[PDB]
């Protein structure tokens, strides 16, 4: 019973896990967008780069 | 290396633009205290001494 709730939450866990890792890396994208053009600095890209990881 | 971004050194380079035009307006005053001589030629008399 331990094994069967944990295999009933892990896919809803891992569903919000991967929509979080896919909207950080959208957020990470368009630093880099900001990035690319110039208004924004290096440091901040870096930062979108750790929340990222 | 880029640790700072192309619009804030545009934004800084149009301060230093900005003021260094304000330097020049306020250069031409100090050039306008000495009153230089418009043309070249025959001077008459001073109208007013110095004082006035």
């Amino acid at each position: 019973a331990d094994g069967l709730a944990a295999r009933g939450t892990f896919t809803e866990q891992l569903q919000a896990q991967r929509d979080l890792v896919k909207a950080s890396d959208e957020y990470y994208q368009l630093a880099d967008k900001r990035y690319r053009t110039g208004v924004d600095n290096y440091l901040t890209l870096l930062d979108a780069q750790r929340s990222l990881f | 290396d880029q640790a700072v971004s192309k619009q804030q050194y545009a934004d800084a380079n149009a301060a230093y633009l900005q003021s260094k035009a304000a330097v020049e307006q306020a250069r031409i005053n100090l050039r306008y205290t000495k009153v230089l001589s418009p043309i070249s030629g025959r001077i008459g008399r001073s109208a007013v001494t110095e004082g006035a």
